């Protein structure tokens, strides 16, 4: 049982962590994508990607 | 030859009509941008 729940844990922790913004502008990437101008684009993406 | 309130419109991701209508410059590295005044040259 440990094992299972800890594995099912970390999974859902992996994919909680979209949510997060990580401290760029917004986390759904195709509205920054959209609402920012590529010059600002690639750096917000950067910031999201590392 | 530009309007002297273009030169903040020539560069990597600039909105406005002038870049974006006629010369958009590559978001990549650029060489450089040279200009000066011509007020004696055509001031049409």
């Amino acid at each position: 049982q440990d094992v299972v729940n800890q594995n099912a844990q970390a999974l859902n922790t992996l994919v909680k962590q979209l949510s997060s913004n990580f401290g760029a502008i917004s986390s759904v990437l195709n509205d920054i994508l959209s609402r920012l101008d590529p010059p600002e684009a690639e750096v917000q993406i950067d910031r999201l990607i590392t | 030859v530009i309007r002297g309130d273009e030169v903040r419109q020539i560069a990597p991701g600039q909105t406005g009509k002038i870049a974006d209508y006629n010369y958009k410059l590559p978001d990549d590295f650029t060489g450089c941008v040279i200009a000066w005044n011509s007020n004696n040259l055509d001031s049409y």
